[PDB]
RNA sequence: AGCUGCUCCCUAGCAUGCUACUACCG
RNA sequence: GCGGUAGUAGCAUGCUAGGGAGCAG
């Protein structure tokens, strides 16, 4: 504070007090001027020291308001993200096989573990070594889960394409050896 | 962080508003920022007030507010001015000698490299400062060259002849053989790989790199590089050898290079060769002649 | 003498790892096996065998300038 | 209670970058590791108290190196230390005596 | 913190009181010196404390920014410090088998696969010229990694099998010299 | 990239409390 | 001369908060 009502009173009080001190009139003049400048600094104390809690509290409030606004924007952002994800993953399951197996239930309830088994259009097989490959995904087509699948594309642990003519018993020690087969459901 | 250019003392500050953000010491940077208009410095963190959505970017008005730098109306009860004593608060505030003659770097920074005195200072200054002037030249030309228009061809008139169309707000620069264009072919995903070409008025005559088909909608733009800082000066502090060092003369004399035998010894004992050679005086014949001075 | 060889093995596998070697599954598997076997050894005559084997991997690539780093 | 010495030494030797390999930047890591290893000084085996004494000596070395850097590069000195307590054993002894001062 | 202005006041009145305690004087002029010192030890005992705390505040801020700078600069040079440290430690280790392969790689003889430890398994090494072949190869034996191997086949850069007898000083400029020797451990 | 418990160091805030100095009054 | 209230400076205990780090299950 520099331009509040107490300042003018205090300043003029001490100016007149010290002008009269330069005059040097009495002994009660000193007492009176010092009492005035004791009670006028008792005005510049409340008005210049406790006036400053108001500003600090207002700044507390302003920072809290800023924080609340930011926290309110983040919620809308994450809500939009979640509902976009839900709607984008919805656009793949609304097929005609799902409707079939749901209309074959007696209440509309089915176990979840059978939904990929009877409706998924693509299958992925992970093979550790050659004997397991020879027992499961042999040739161009194979049978699994009461269905028949046809192979397209084989990769290795480095994600590099392997041809079906390289997977032999002699060339086995030269392959990165988890193999990942991708197959499509045959009609 | 490291030593500065003009001062060679370790520092941690930059001119934010200046061109190529050089290293500058406490008093060093203070002279550079108070003698001219660059008034934004970057320490390990930038010198800005973190007040939510505030504006100021000056250096002499922001203050210290504990952990961060704050604005005047934003500053806490008691502060400590960041820019006083003739120094800006930063690393290694003691071991800083500074400088008085700062007109060189100030002129080199505030200049636009448009007139003759620009290059006069660019050469006649300090060699490190002239390397900096070189990089500033490159940056300025890069920034001014992409600022021109984009060549959006829409027609197909002939081979080596087409029609040009350019956008609003950017003029079309001189279609010269001095500055090569650069184009990219459109597709649904990206647009890349047509090469560097050279256009001029015709109808628009184009000078193509290699024969291909001229499609529709391809843009031709004066693209820019990503120019990098320099390390070594223009040349070395020079020397005359006492011996023929790392070298030994030949044994025979060459017919086409008999006119330059007096030119063999004279530089075999120093680094540089200050050439004064007019176009077509055997300018390059010595490039193959002095080559076989010693084939090893 | 065993402590030195174990510390050198740790540093060597760090150098191999930051040269983008784990992008080849077989090579990374062999390197990991050798590094883990050196750290569990009890006599300092097989640790040097496996150290020769593991350093040959770095020597067979071309990402390090041998003449420059060995200025002595 | 006391720990296995090799666990303390291994914690001192192998880290995850920056977190060590530059001791002057953390220092408090070794203070905590010496708090954990103080009771080894009361073991009959003499190769066990050497761990605590090695940690104290390293703490002193780190403090000296940081101060030397600081004065050789700005000109600056920490005015009053209040840090010599970290390489004297009373600070670590007080953590195992029944009068809680946490 | 004596370089502050108010110190000159605090001494001044204190000096007066010194004279007072030397004089043995009346009661009121000592009230004077107990009314103009407690205003000095109050106008000064406030300036000489906040500034003293500010000095340490500046010191701690500078140390924090220095810590940040050095940590930032340390993790930008890992790929060079690590290799330098590795080769320093290898040099200190002082092993014959490691020195052999390091020096061979320094000259140019480098392997093409992991060096095997079993007495079985195949080794393939590159040979860049004749000098290394001469001081490394002798008849049908190969000295490498402080071990002995027997040769099985020599080739050149165009993948064409070369018999061993023709490799010599005079026939050298007739073969693609980056030879590839295949051997097996004894 | 997890759930807990314990400990060390630095900063800021508030309350409380202690102690000292100035002013008013009784 | 003492008590009270209003001020200014230093010290002490704990309570919340923010950051870095160590150990154990
Ligand atoms: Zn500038
Ligand atoms: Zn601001």
């Amino acid at each position: 504070f520099s331009s509040l009502p107490s300042y003018a009173a205090f300043a003029t009080a001490q100016e007149a007090y010290e002008q009269a001190v330069a005059n040097g009139d009495s002994e009660v003049v000193l007492k009176k001027l010092k009492k005035s400048l004791n009670v006028a600094k008792s005005e510049f104390d409340r008005d210049a020291a406790m006036q400053r809690k108001l500003e600090k509290m207002a700044d507390q409030a302003m920072t809290q308001m800023y924080k609340q606004a930011r926290s309110e924007d983040k919620r809308a952002k994450v809500t939009s993200a979640m509902q976009t994800m839900l709607f984008t993953m919805l656009r793949k399951l609304d097929n005609d096989a799902l409707n079939n197996i749901i209309n074959n239930a007696r209440d509309g309830c089915v176990p979840l573990n059978i939904i990929p088994l009877t409706t998924a259009a693509k299958l992925m097989v992970v093979i550790p070594d050659y004997n397991t490959y020879k027992n499961t995904c042999d040739g161009t087509t194979f049978t699994y889960a009461s269905a028949l699948w046809e192979i397209q594309q084989v990769v290795d642990a480095d994600s590099k394409i392997v041809q079906l003519s390289e997977i032999s018993m002699d060339n086995s020690p030269n392959l990165a050896w988890p193999l990942i087969v991708t197959a499509l459901r045959a009609n | 962080v490291g030593a500065c250019v003009l001062c060679n003392s370790q520092t941690s500050l930059r001119c934010g508003a200046c061109i190529r953000r050089p290293f500058l010491c406490c008093k060093c940077c203070y002279d550079h920022v108070i003698s001219t208009s660059h008034k934004l410095v970057l320490s390990v963190n930038p010198y800005v007030c973190n007040a939510p959505g505030c504006d100021v970017t000056d250096v002499t008005q922001l203050y210290l507010g504990g952990m961060s730098y704050y604005c005047k109306s934003h500053k806490p009860p008691i502060s400590f001015p960041l820019c006083a004593n003739g120094q800006v608060f930063g690393l290694y505030k003691n071991t800083c000698v500074g400088s008085d003659n700062v007109t060189d770097f100030n002129a080199i920074a505030t200049c636009d490299w448009t007139n003759a005195g620009d290059y006069i200072l660019a050469n006649t200054c300090t060699e490190r400062l002239k390397l900096f002037a070189a990089e500033t030249l490159k940056a300025t030309e890069e920034t001014f060259k992409l600022s021109y228009g984009i060549a959006t061809v829409r027609e197909v008139l002939s081979d080596r002849e087409l029609h040009l169309s350019w956008e609003v707000g950017k003029p079309r620069p001189p279609l010269n053989r001095n500055y090569v264009f650069t184009g990219y072919r459109v597709t649904k995903n990206s647009k890349v790989q047509i090469g560097e070409y050279t256009f001029e008025k015709g109808a628009v005559v184009y000078r193509g790199t290699t024969t291909y088909k001229l499609n529709v909608g391809d843009y031709f733009v004066l693209t820019s590089h990503t120019v990098m800082p320099l390390s070594a000066p223009t040349l070395v502090p020079q020397e005359h050898y006492v011996r023929i060092t790392g070298l030994y003369p030949t044994l025979n004399i060459s017919d086409e290079f008999s006119s330059n035998v007096a030119n063999y010894q004279k530089v075999g004992m120093q680094k540089y060769s200050t050439l004064q050679g007019p176009p077509g005086t055997g300018k390059s014949h010595f490039a193959i002649g002095l080559a076989l001075y010693y084939p090893s | 003498k065993m402590s030195d060889v174990k510390c050198t093995s740790v540093v060597l596998l760090s150098v191999l790892q930051q040269l983008r070697v784990e992008s080849s599954s077989k090579l990374w598997a062999q390197c990991v096996q050798l590094h883990n076997d050196i750290l569990l050894a009890k006599d300092t005559t097989e640790a040097f065998e496996k150290m020769v084997s593991l350093l040959s991997v770095l020597l067979s690539m071309q990402g390090a300038v041998d003449i420059n780093k060995l200025c002595e | 209670p006391y720990p296995d010495p090799s666990r303390i030494l291994g914690a001192g030797c192998f880290v995850d970058d920056i977190v060590k390999t530059d001791g002057t930047l953390m220092i408090e890591r070794f203070v905590s590791l010496a708090i954990d290893a103080y009771p080894l000084t009361k073991h009959p085996n003499q190769e066990y108290a050497d761990v605590f004494h090695l940690y104290l000596q390293y703490i002193r070395k780190l403090h000296d190196e940081l101060t030397g850097h600081m004065l050789d590069m700005y000109s600056v000195m920490l005015t009053n230390d209040n840090t010599s307590r970290y390489w004297e054993p009373e600070f670590y002894e007080a953590m195992y005596t029944p009068h809680t001062v946490l």
